RNA sequence: GUGAACCGGAUUGCCGUCAGGAAAUUAGGUGCGCUUAGCAGUAUUCCCCACGCUGUGGG
């Protein structure tokens, strides 16, 4: 049974915020956190928020955090207006003289008019990563695991990536769990996947995994680093620091790298339908049965066809796109076809607005042309 | 490409009547006058029947007007953006480069039914700065997908490479 | 309700607007670069055009004290308007957008008064952000800010903001663009030394076909004209036909762009349909036809799938259409678009008028 | 269920959100620089609007200082590479140049709608929730951000919209990472359109939809696929089709 | 249901007046498309039906 599930990242933009954001600029992390995920699948799961404190966060906080860094997100920031054309709620109550009455019992008797409104506007700048990718292997028991996986194939909730306007344009339940022993070989373990075919790879990726107490005692190593992701309330919020190491992971040993699957461009049809291919000439045969070998617009016999439209070229020719005409009403219909620009349906010999111009056309022809010209080609 | 060679080489099979009844019908479109449009059917329509991929009617009219108008010798490796940019070095920086420079640009924003005479004019100033030699296969596979940004996006930047030179 | 007009005009070559290069306005719709005319460059042709020469009520200017002493025969009033004008908040000087007559009489009768400079500035103030009943303001609107780094503290602002009431797009071509160059040399009337070569010059220029949208919001214009109702309509029809005659006035003296239209949509909305995306595709001209034809018919082909489309029964629309005596028509094939094709410019804007309300162009000729 | 609502539309030159130094908002996506329209902007930009007021409303849909909206909007993005302008204005005294700007793009949005929330948030309300959510279609559809429209007067209107009711909440916004070359016997919003096309045309074979274009005029897919469920020629009548997919509803 | 949930950077603007690319150039010098061919005095006229051991009728 699989002990450790995979959660797939990908979003035109991203944020996930640090401790360095108590006012209006809110920064962002290089790497999904642990309490970001965390939150995702209390979301998925559909734990309310007063409830994680109570026997479900601690839970999957002893579960083991692992990010594998595909293609790393270009620093953008947004700048972000509140309360244009508004009046705010400000913080202050009027001071309630004795001490004793405060809290709950001053709630009690709080109004909706008891509160004051300012009319300002409030500026903020908010970071966001573009063009990231991540996986998220979280080591857990195959049971946690079985339900983690389950609870994340239909979300109760929806869900974002950091803020609530990052949409998922990959499927988060994409990869099937699996057993592995540790979180290294579990990141090996996922593939690389490529868009299209030439880009830019980075030939290494980065990881982040927690730090392993190992035995007992062993005091933290001199390289690790701390981070205060470690929730244990929402409802007012309470973070805790936890011990973070690097490594790192060289492409083409341990990854290797997927092929494009599918096609990028969309590109309109095709065009050009090849007259020596064998379905057009028993096509072309066929239709010249059907008319019984005589022209549509002067009735001589039929020696060549015109194309009344080119929805399908070369692999596919129904019979009813195609008209017999002989020499002189060819040549008279492709000379009306020189600039006219209207690519899929072509001329009508059966339409009676056409032959007017096409008898003219005709006549020109009869008047003009020099036989001996189209005999001994120069 | 295949069946733009054999184009090229039917277009240099040619002699004097031909390339000056070509000539005669410079600026004009094919269906009006019937003899250009006999020799042009005789010189192209059998290449369409063996080839799928050879040059559209009218790119391939042009082409033909254009080497009935300046006849310039076929060999590899004399392509346009090449000789221009070649050729620019030799002129005042001040003023005539952003002369040259302007009617060369002037290409990005034309149709193939429109580019009959920003041609003739840039063939000119080739003709009267001595050149004998142009790469007419490749202005051709250039031309029939001229609608593409990667072509006119590899047409400056061998410019580009020439001029720095 | 809204009033909506459509636009097809088609131009010779000229330069209508430049930056400050010498070059004529381009623009990026579509994938592929198209000539431009500005619009502020046509608001501000059609209120200093001829058809409307009626409807100038008001200023945009920064030169109030040339006005004040203006308002004078002899009597010194050029340094108390200028000082009066710098304690007021004006400090070059600020654009300042109001009517003619309000400012005239109100600065003459309060400037040439012997009272406080913090009262009259006051007072100076409160006649400016008051004379708010301007044709132009209530079509363009006004935007207008106290400096308050140099302002005396005594005094106070009012409310001044003016919100517009007409909604007029760039004017964008209906197909490539294709610039052009022309080189010039002038010359000496009398032989002598001469040049060398020769200075050459450089004039650019491009010709296109436009198509132009105009948007009229007849509520916000009854709200900022008080309680005039006649004056509304007159504005209305004052503008269409001005709008439907005037030029930019461009490098006109060599370039004659003196072309009409060729064909007027009018539209009747409560919401703000623009149709600018019937040309997303280019426009290649065919040896058939030309390129105003072709131009309305892919606009009536938008507007007929526009018709067909977005189309809600308790809310139904109506619109008519005017051509020269019409020889072009919208609905080239079968449709009818519109219902009421008229081949006039004064019946249509007796039809728009009556639309409104009750009204006539000989009777509303007197606000 | 999750009913997800696909958006394509083109816009003309204006600018409709700008950052504190006025330029068109941008992202990053594809190797290159995105044209972009904020999600708070068409938040603040359907909602208040007057179109959209036709338990109480609006409150449920998107919230208000634990309200849990059941509305979630993305970022729009071009689908070409960015190209602003900047135009050169003077000012006049009708008795110095300045600069302002300006970018034309083609957005892709995104709507979804959570209806299991928005039916708690009913009080067990159902018919409303329903009503709300056709409510917000009609206005989605028909709303614009109100930013420089007085002198661009950007009033333009949709080209195609795909509904979705899938399981998860999933963008088609990865179909875009090639940006879109215009060719001669093509368009923008085709070509866009047909790259939305050959993205759900995928997936299927590495639901259903409703699908919805004006009068038919730029069909999904290049083919006879079944890629859309049904293809209809009305605003109102997709809407019914939607209300009609969620259960017996009449709008 | 995530340093997360609630969240428009908005209002104002004519690039308008000034210009000859101009003076001067023969594309002329030489060439046969030439030797050949009854729409008729025959000995099977591509197919089908009918009647006798060639005569009607249809392609
Ligand atoms: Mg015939």
């Amino acid at each position: 049974p699989p002990n450790t599930l995979f959660l797939r990242l990908e979003g035109a933009l991203q944020s996930w915020g640090s401790n360095e954001a108590k006012f209006a600029l809110r920064r962002t992390a290089d790497a999904p956190t642990k309490s970001g995920v965390l939150g995702l699948l209390c979301a998925a799961m559909g734990i309310g928020r007063a409830e994680a404190a109570d026997s479900w966060l601690p839970k999957l906080a002893n579960l083991r955090m692992g990010v594998r860094i595909d293609r790393p997100g270009i620093r953008w920031w947004d700048f972000h207006t509140v309360g244009a054309g508004q009046r705010m709620r400000m913080a202050e109550l009027k001071a309630p003289k004795k001490p004793s009455m405060v809290g709950a019992a001053l709630a009690e008797t709080l109004t909706p008019s008891k509160v004051k409104t300012r009319a300002e506007t409030l500026l903020s700048r908010r970071e966001y990563l573009a063009d990231a990718s991540f996986l998220v292997a979280l080591q857990g028991e195959p049971e946690l695991v079985a339900k983690l996986s389950a609870a994340l194939a239909k979300p109760v909730w929806a869900i974002y990536l950091g803020r609530k306007s990052c949409p998922p344009s990959r499927p988060v339940c994409e990869h099937p769990p699996g057993f592995y022993n540790t979180l290294e070989e579990a990141l090996s373990a996922v593939p690389l996947q490529k868009r299209w075919h030439n880009e830019p790879l980075p030939q290494i990726l980065p990881c982040v995994m927690d730090w392993i107490p190992g035995y007992d005692g062993e005091h933290a190593p001199d390289d690790a680093e701390i981070h205060y992701d470690l929730p244990v309330s929402f409802q007012p919020p309470r973070h805790l620091p936890r011990f973070v190491i690097r490594r790192e992971l060289v492409v083409g040993e341990d990854v290797q790298v997927s092929r494009e699957t599918g096609t990028s461009v969309w590109r309109p049809k095709g065009t050009r339908a090849d007259y020596n291919n064998s379905e057009y000439k028993k096509v072309r045969a066929e239709r010249l049965v059907m008319d019984h070998a005589a022209c549509m617009v002067c009735k001589a016999p039929a020696t060549t066809v015109q194309h009344v439209n080119y929805r399908r070229a070369g692999g596919k020719e129904i019979p009813e796109d195609l008209r017999a005409l002989c020499r002189l009403c060819h040549d008279a219909c492709t000379m009306l076809e020189y600039g006219s620009g209207m690519t899929t349906n072509r001329i009508d010999p059966c339409d009676p607005i056409w032959r007017e111009r096409i008898l003219a056309k005709r006549k020109e022809i009869v008047e003009f042309r020099s036989r001996g010209q189209r005999f001994r080609k120069m | 490409n295949r069946g733009t060679v054999d184009f090229i080489a039917s277009l240099e099979n040619l002699k004097e009547g031909d390339l000056g009844i070509l000539r005669k019908l410079r600026g004009a479109r094919l269906d009006e006058k019937l003899p250009g449009f006999d020799l042009f059917s005789a010189l192209w329509w059998p290449l369409r029947q063996k080839n799928q991929r050879a040059p559209k009617r009218e790119v391939a009219w042009l082409i033909a007007k254009l080497f009935a108008e300046f006849r310039f010798e076929q060999r590899e490796g004399a392509t346009l953006p090449i000789l221009m940019g070649g050729i620019c070095r030799k002129l005042e920086p001040k003023k005539e480069l952003p002369r040259v420079l302007a009617r060369f640009d002037q290409l990005a924003s034309l149709d193939i039914m429109q580019m009959e005479e920003p041609l003739s004019v840039i063939m000119g100033i080739l003709r009267k700065h001595q050149q004998v030699c142009l790469d007419w296969v490749g202005l051709t596979d250039v031309l029939s997908f001229w609608e593409q940004e990667p072509v006119k996006r590899e047409w400056s930047d061998s410019f580009i490479k020439a001029y720095k030179i | 309700m809204l009033i909506e007009i459509h636009m097809i005009q088609n131009h010779s070559p000229a330069n209508l607007n430049r930056d400050d290069l010498g070059a004529p306005k381009t623009c990026y719709f579509g994938g592929v670069l198209r000539s431009r005319i500005s619009s502020q460059c046509i608001k501000r042709s059609i209120r200093t055009s001829n058809d409307f020469k009626a409807l100038l009520g008001g200023v945009r200017t920064r030169r109030l004290a040339d006005l004040i002493q203006q308002e004078a025969g002899e009597t010194e009033c050029w340094k108390k308007a200028q000082e009066i004008l710098n304690k007021c908040g004006f400090k070059t000087k600020m654009l300042v957008f109001m009517s003619k007559d309000k400012i005239k009489d109100l600065a003459r009768i309060v400037l040439d008064n012997s009272l406080g400079l913090t009262e009259a500035a006051q007072q100076v103030a409160n006649v400016i952000a008051q004379a708010t009943l301007a044709p132009d303001i209530a079509l363009c609107g006004r935007m207008l800010e106290p400096n308050d780094k140099d302002k005396d503290k005594k005094v106070k602002w009012s409310n001044t903001t003016v919100e517009a009431a007409l909604q007029v797009a760039h004017a964008i071509s209906t197909h490539i663009a294709r610039p052009e160059i022309d080189y010039f040399v002038a010359a000496d009337d009398v032989p002598g030394e001469d040049a060398g070569a020769g200075h050459i010059g450089e004039s650019m220029f491009a010709s296109a076909c436009f198509y132009k949208y105009f948007s009229i919001d007849w509520e916000q214009l009854v709200k900022n004209l008080k309680g005039d109702t006649n004056l509304a309509a007159h504005t209305v029809g004052a503008f269409l036909l001005a709008a439907a005659k005037t030029n930019p006035s461009g490098k006109q003296n060599s370039f004659a762009a003196h072309n009409y239209p060729d064909g007027i949509l009018v539209e009747f909305k409560n919401s703000p349909i623009s149709y600018a995306n019937a040309f997303v595709r280019p426009v290649s001209v065919v040896k058939e036809s030309d390129l105003v034809e072709q131009s309305i018919g892919q606009l009536s082909n938008y507007v007929n799938d526009i018709r067909l489309g977005y189309y809600d029964e308790q809310s139904p629309v109506i619109g008519f259409w005017f051509s020269p005596n019409n020889r072009y028509p919208l609905g080239y094939k079968h449709s009818k678009l519109a219902s009421r094709n008229i081949g006039n410019l004064n019946e249509l804007v007796g039809a728009v008028l009556d639309y409104i309300g009750g009204f006539k162009w000989e009777e509303v000729q007197k606000s």
